[PDB]
């Protein structure tokens, strides 16, 4: 966070992994989230970076997660889709 | 038991506002 | 179905223990480097003036302070 | 419309005190340390009032003291724009353009990752506005997402003062909960008014606050209370803490009532010392639109036990159930531990509650002393 814009990357790996051979069987659920906060290719350089002295950069965020399970999972722990944070 | 109560809520707040 | 539950596990190693490993020690790396920095500048303060050593404290007992406030 | 108990139930809360005066400690002082006392800041509060309007008569030392107090205070306004100025700088060098981060609100255990969804509540530190943001959590969340639903915002203020001196304390508290479904909405304000103070007469306050609920979806009714509170010190005796307030509570549709059912409460709150008792008590009468409640609080204290509390509770429905409750508190230091007792009495349902928290911090004396649950403790089968 610079001048209270935030900017990079940030990587966010979540594996589940049920080893159950009592009722909840092989389950396998792999979510991956990568969220890349950039500077605007179409605007022009703010002062805060040039002059170091006070502006926060325009900010375009692209945010990509793909879930994916495989095996027999219950009910309780599936995967779905909706949600405020997932889809406004 | 509302009839004293209510009548010295009423003297309670005349004698609050006279001074 | 169930039988290919396992060979994916592998898949998922193949994507942690050869790639995120290495990739944050590298960081964590780069992180000892930059702390040994300040130590040296903090030498050329007490080198200056004819200042004597600051005893700097062992890693066994700086890891341990990282549960600490430092 | 909630039962008349809980109505009687708010009213009686006890003996209250309405908030006063903020003073600044830069003017107040002249730029000298200064301790904290009330009665010498209201004063001071009054007093500079009367000198404004004393110079503007035309009388010179009316003017002096005026013209003393307005270059502490030119000068305290000085001293603290360049403090911030500093700040900033200092800021700025610390960290050159990283802005500080705040610290995220910790939920709790949970078989969820602990460290998942942290990111989402590390935002950068706001800058000093006047409102303050809480968030609010639910009982019940979604299992795969925060459990924080809605808002709080919290406001105090002093408006229509002059260099510091006088104004009108005022709070606002706005509680939103919007999403695409429902809408909660809560709102309250206080509002402060000071008639006199000691050096001028007597300690004479008007207390008035206005609270609303709005729940769209469920209730879709929207309800209204307006309650006015009036505290003067001193009316029987040296000091009595004497107090009156009135409220009225609607549930009206929108705006008057029309037909909504109102209700009128009416509570009166004084304490006084009569040879070894100090009793503080607070008695009112709450009528719906037709029963009428009647509810009452006593706190007895005897100063040859000041360990002991005493507290006495007797609410009358609408004639004509009166229910009694004593309360009893106590305390004592045990072998390295601390033992404190309650006793709750209902003459209603004839029941008697006893209450002993215990706490060791030396060793596990305690533990050792209690080992009977073990044995009575059986399989069963
Ligand atoms: C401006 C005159 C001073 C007294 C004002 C009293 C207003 C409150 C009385 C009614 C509520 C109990």
């Amino acid at each position: 966070f610079i001048n209270g814009n935030q900017l990079g990357e940030r990587m966010l790996f979540q594996v589940d992994q049920g080893l159950n051979p009592l009722s909840g069987g092989i389950y396998n659920r792999a979510t991956a989230s990568y969220t890349k906060f950039l500077e605007a290719p179409f605007l022009p350089k703010l002062t805060t970076e040039q002059l170091w002295k006070r502006k926060a950069p325009n900010t375009v965020v692209l945010h990509a997660k793909a879930g994916n399970a495989l095996g027999d999972v219950a009910a309780y722990d599936y995967f779905s889709l909706g949600g405020p944070y997932s889809v406004r | 038991a509302a009839a004293f109560a209510a009548f010295a809520g009423f003297a309670f707040a005349a004698f609050a506002a006279a001074g | 179905f169930r039988w290919l539950l396992p060979v994916a596990i592998a898949a998922e190693v193949l994507f942690y223990r050869r790639f995120l490993h290495p990739r944050l020690d590298d960081n964590q790396r780069r992180v000892e480097r930059e702390e040994e920095r300040v130590w040296a500048l903090r030498g050329q303060q007490r080198r200056a003036l004819g200042l004597h050593r600051p005893h700097r404290p062992d890693k066994d007992a700086a890891w341990r302070l990282e549960q600490m406030y430092d | 419309l909630p039962p008349m108990t809980f109505f009687v139930e708010q009213m009686s809360e006890g003996v209250l005190k309405p908030e006063g005066w903020a003073t600044m400690e830069t003017v107040a002082g002249l730029g000298e340390e200064v301790t904290e006392d009330e009665g010498a800041e209201s004063f001071n509060h009054v007093y500079y009032r009367q000198m404004y309007e004393l110079a503007v008569a035309g009388d010179p030392w009316a003017q002096r003291e005026y013209a003393a107090m307005l270059r502490a205070y030119d000068k305290g306004c000085e001293s603290y724009r360049a403090s911030y100025e500093e700040a900033d700088v200092d800021a700025n060098v610390e960290y050159g353009v990283e802005s500080y981060v705040v610290d995220p609100i910790d939920f709790g255990p949970s078989f969820d990752p602990e460290d998942m969804y942290s990111h989402r509540h590390a935002y950068a530190e706001a800058a000093d506005a006047g409102v303050t943001v809480i968030p609010s959590q639910d009982y019940y969340g979604p299992e795969h997402d925060d459990p924080l639903n809605g808002i709080v915002f919290q406001y105090e203020a002093q408006p229509f003062s002059r260099h510091g001196w006088g104004g009108v304390p005022f709070d606002l508290t706005v509680c939103c909960e919007k999403d695409k479904t429902s809408l909660c909405l809560q709102g309250e304000t206080h509002v402060s008014l000071v008639h006199s103070v000691p050096p001028f007469g007597p300690r004479h306050i008007t207390q008035v606050t206005g609270s609303w609920e709005v729940l769209r979806p469920n209730i879709k009714d929207v309800m209204y209370q307006l309650e006015v509170d009036t505290f003067k010190d001193g009316l029987l005796g040296k000091s009595d803490h004497a107090g009156c307030g009135l409220m009225l509570a609607r549930l009206g549709e929108g705006g008057d009532p029309r037909k909504g059912p109102t209700a009128v409460g009416v509570r009166l709150q004084d304490t006084l010392r009569v040879g070894p008792f100090k009793l503080e008590a607070c008695a009112s009468k709450v009528a719906v639109q037709k029963e009428e409640g009647w509810g009452a609080r006593a706190f007895v204290g005897y100063d040859w036990l000041p360990g002991l509390g005493m507290a006495f509770d007797f609410i009358q429905e609408r004639t004509r159930l009166r229910g009694y409750g004593a309360n009893f508190t106590y305390d004592w230091e045990a072998l390295g531990a601390a033992f404190g007792m309650e006793v709750d009495y209902v003459a209603a349902s004839e029941s008697v509650f006893v209450s002993v928290n215990a706490f060791s911090g030396n060793d596990y004396r305690l533990g050792w002393l209690l080992l009977l649950p073990a044995v009575n403790y059986f399989k069963e089968t």
